[PDB]
């Protein structure tokens, strides 16, 4: 599988990381779609043996959208899909604030049986990426905050 | 019209610099002149999630020195919207129509924020939310402070007791923090010793501090002595017995402090503060609650209020 | 002067026609122009036998809202006047040389009409008296279907959920039937099917009425969805389980239904509705909720003052 | 522009209902193979609509596990893949036990906070089921089930 | 030899006409000749959860006159604050190497059968596991039917009370419907009818039935009376009242009844049976829990012993 | 000629290198060959002032084991209102007289101690008292160390989570610290970290020890990966919502492990190991508490009777 490409409007993303590709799919909501899903999950594309990828026909993806791919796709891109050409195959990017896909390890916050969206905010220190709750207020390590 | 006018008073790292002058100015002033009838016509709901007869008996009463009604309760462990099958979020939905403004207290973390997401145009003043924040305590911390020693910067300051999990002396150190040539010495056991986040902020700005085992070294040269509440169900009660020496404050420990030094608490003590220092002029927790009135009654009047002409 | 002045609000069944209509316009009138102190020095007694911080926030606003001073408490599974010992008869006799009107909600049926023969000249509020009524929640009830639709005629309204054990939707049934026209379509569940005594007095007045197994059928033709409260404890939590479909209200289910359409709810929601149905303008409960203190400001403005001037 | 989309050894028709690929592929945990796969969500289909065409290499599918697809899809049969070639076909004939997807309706049963494989027995209904607990032993209907 | 040796005993569904008749004959037998050393040098384990008084004495009793030891605890309705203990896959485990059998009773349904597999080949009885019905219970009364009337087939065998929820009931049909020529009366109020899965498992073999109004309308021809709990909270006060004027059963309603009927009871009892049918010939529900005794005694010694010779 | 007849068992300092292979040693004579008379016409009391449901089974079904009856109360939490009935030495001595011999688990520390005088001949063994350690839970922890391993010495015993205030886990370390060559690793939190005395009792014996972060970085070379309790109520929920991420037992950290290693847990268990690790060579801690049942019965062998022939 190395030839294709050029196939409708939208835009595909490039080095997914190994079984990155699924449960992205769904913590962003982009499975609730009515046209062209064709996922490159599981197929290696370079330097690594293992990587995986996803495509979508008409539908772009605000930078915003692209950054908030960063912390579970840091090495990959996005390159704007029309029809032989690309615009700009920006890559993820560490965003300001996580919010819709981020449970808080502080179970007693208040934001858990809630009718509300969680929200983290960003930066880096040297180890890991403490992303810190909008409610409670408390900062934990994505390690922590990621799964559980 | 007055830059905390329909505001939330959810987090101390919320208020800038002149916010806090704002309000302890606010206080200043109506402390010096009662005013009997600025909030008059406006209903405050006083509802307080977690029990707490020292912090309601606090804020209603600055309610009313205003002139403004009160409309509250206490969940005591049942309320009845709970036991699953009613969410927070609901019950700020329903209190915001009925009220003009919601004093909140939550045994719950983010629960203050949650609130004010679903108020609209009604403020939210919280009045503690777990183990988060307590800005309404850090207000008449400071008021405290800028009325005795007369400033909140150049001040030799010192925090005892449980600094690990004392939510009081953390929005303290950084309400302290915003202001300038402050001197911290934070006196705790290695169990309860100040958390790295609040040494690395204070890292940031440039401000000295320094660990010691006992209040027997930097008595002679301190200002105040916030002297912090301490849980025996934070630890063993065996640990919790040896350790404490010195975390204790005899009055027979005030030889050389300074003259114009006060000592501070929260207002629940039992251990942390022996009952021969009450006789001293030092002591200072029970007039720091009396100054409590004059905080919130700064912090409703500029939220509710267009202008604050006195 | 005023029809309603000095009378016991007990049932539904008491207030006629135009007694509904009178208190539907006192509270049109006070939500159009405040009234800050029309029963002023007046002392109201919140007497609420039976726990509901619901309630208990919306009349006491009202009460405060009119200018009217508050003395009450909560029973909360103890209350001194109880455990045998204490007769109701007697808490009565009591309250009523304290104070000018009694608003009381008591777990027992039967418990405001009992309050009345020892009340004397002191007028007596039903707040809700076990699973007898609720004419409270009926004022606001209808108070929000005559702003929203405009009028209390010709209306396609419809209640889910638990129709056999509601009182709300009892009284609400009873109080629409006082009008003309009125289209009643009852979708709920044959275990919580409505009791045959309301389709007796409908069939009695010559109204429609139509038994369905869910909203998909009628959501096209419908101008209110007042969805009622069902309690997990009524019946099996299996049985609860099933059957329980298309009586949980979607926001996907807004699809057809009218513009005009306004889904209500008593205030207490956890499975019949669901959070996304919040964001669509059709979603009113909260709205209710927020016109019930202008329903009990109408009650009690009308039965302690002579007149109504505005 | 091309398309030579990739159809390897393993197994798979196409054919599969509406937003029902990604129901196939979260439940049933097709992903957790970890190894090499491939997808194909809303594309032309034989005998009626459009969507889904779900996994690939190294996952021999039972009998009764392609059973098990009948309840949620009722339009598939297993192709054998080896070059083209197509065989082995075997139909969703719907299995009279549902392991590990469904959850009982029930609030009080105890299978909720335990560590267990839920079991559900299934008889004909008239054009639906009913799926009965081996624990709870009360009989749910088949579509009260999908709602939580 | 061994049928029952070492099997689950958890739902009626499980055992067959050959399962029934086995634990019947060997009831029959212990009582005729008590085997005081049966199960010797065996424990077993009473572990209630769901705190059941007579249930729990009932088999600890036919675990000691067998002569094998008790190890058992009952808590008295937990879930203190939320979260509380282990799960009951962990407690079973550790539980089952301890002893050689377990007697279980879990407020919620499926517990039971959770037990079976994490067990090992420690087989585990099924004494109430919320609304999964009560096997012991259905085997004590099949013993009681069959000690008086002489079999268990071809009787008049009628149901009154709570038929919905009534668990005790609904296994007691399903045991006497793989007995034939049993005929079947439901006294049931319209509410706590029974339910469709059983009366379609009698349509399926064949097995007469039919609804009646009240006791006396069967009452001519009855060799059973079987008579359930009917507990005050599940039908709410006023519908209670109501409906229960005919369904109880006095002594004024025993004048059709034939030389050999005999009135049922899984008990407790309260307002569906007064206190004065207890001195006829009639009265048989006091003894048949005694004779619950013999039913868990022979239920326990099929499982905890390979052959036997009564 | 008897060792550990009549003696105290109170704590594991008391018990040499001849005593705990005394009792382990008897613990594998029983086990092979059970004695079911060794403890006839004895009574022992099982009074567990502190309410444990596994620890008081283990314990009763030990002393069925032998022959032996039992006599045990349970209380839930007392201290209802303040001041509640009897001193401990006017307990203990009252019930003396009616046993031989006394099996307690008291809350407060030092219970088991106050037991020994009072009882006079009457031996009394320490089932838990307060945070004064669990002396029968390290003999069956050495027990399972002892069978799988095949031995007790030149063993690389890891403990995991709460070492501070974990009393399982010290007393482990000390009954281990008695045999050679036992490395000891200690992956716990910059919290919950082992005190300062067991660690300089270990500098004391020549023994080596070593501070981990977290589990695979000694999964190389582990013959045994002791877990602990780690309760929610002890370090606050954000504290222990950092730290558990890596201290907890996933089955993805078992790739490195000895054909030979067996992870234990003393119990009960919740957020320390998931449920995947139960389907292992290496699950060995429910059967652990099923060889406490020898433990425990070899202790109570060796205290109620003179010589013994297994
Ligand atoms: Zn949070
Ligand atoms: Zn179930």
């Amino acid at each position: 599988k190395l030839q294709v490409e050029a196939i409708k409007r939208g835009t595909v993303i490039d080095h997914i990381p190994a079984q990155i590709g699924f449960k992205l799919l769904s913590l962003f909501k982009l499975t609730e779609t009515d046209q062209r899903i064709t996922i490159g999950l599981n197929l290696p594309s370079g330097e690594m043996g293992r990587k995986d990828l996803i495509k979508i026909e008409n539908t772009f993806l605000s930078e915003d959208q692209v950054d908030q791919l960063a912390l579970y796709a840091p090495q990959a891109t996005v390159n704007r899909i029309d029809n032989y050409e690309v615009v700009g195959k920006s890559r993820p990017s560490l965003p300001e604030r996580i919010d819709n896909v981020l449970v808080c390890p502080n179970s007693n916050c208040i934001s858990h049986a809630e009718p509300v969206s969680s929200s983290f905010a960003v930066r880096k220190r040297a180890n890991d990426i403490a992303l810190k709750c909008k409610y409670c207020e408390k900062e934990f390590s994505h390690n922590v905050v990621l799964a559980n | 019209a007055n830059p905390l006018y329909q505001k939330h008073i959810i987090s101390i790292n919320d208020l800038s610099r002149d916010d806090l002058n704002l309000v302890l100015a606010t206080a200043a002033k109506l402390k010096a002149n009662p005013q009997p009838e600025l909030l008059k016509h406006k209903v405050i709901a006083s509802c307080f999630f977690e029990a707490s007869t020292r912090t309601r008996l606090s804020f209603e009463t600055s309610m009313h020195r205003l002139g403004a009604s009160v409309v509250g309760f206490s969940d005591s462990a049942n309320t009845s919207l709970g036991k699953k099958g009613e969410t927070l979020a609901d019950t700020i939905s329903v209190i915001s129509t009925y009220v003009d403004a919601i004093v909140m207290r939550h045994p719950q973390e983010g629960a203050a924020r949650l609130a004010t997401e679903f108020s609209g145009n009604v403020p939210v003043l919280n009045a503690g939310d777990g183990s988060n924040q307590h800005p309404t305590q850090t207000l008449l911390d400071l008021f405290t402070i800028q009325e005795t020693q007369g400033r909140l910067d150049n001040l030799h300051v010192a925090m005892v007791g449980d600094l690990k999990y004392g939510r009081t002396v953390h929005s303290l150190t950084q309400a302290l923090a915003k202001f300038d040539g402050n001197r911290f010495y934070f006196i705790a056991p290695d169990a309860l010793a100040m958390p790295q986040y609040i040494l690395d902020m204070l890292d940031e700005k440039g401000i000295a501090w320094s660990l010691h085992s006992s209040i027997e070294e930097v008595m002679a040269e301190v200002d105040i002595l916030y002297m912090t509440r301490v849980q025996k169900e934070r630890l063993d009660p065996s640990e919790y017995a040896n350790v404490n020496a010195q975390f204790v404050l005899r009055a027979s420990d005030l030889h050389n402090a300074k003259a114009n030094m006060k000592v501070l608490h929260p207002l629940p003590r039992v251990d942390e503060i022996a009952t021969d220092v009450d006789k001293t002029p030092h002591a200072w927790y029970f007039q720091q609650a009396g100054n409590g009135i004059f905080a919130r009654q700064a912090l409703l009047a500029l939220v509710l209020n267009r202008d604050l002409v006195l």
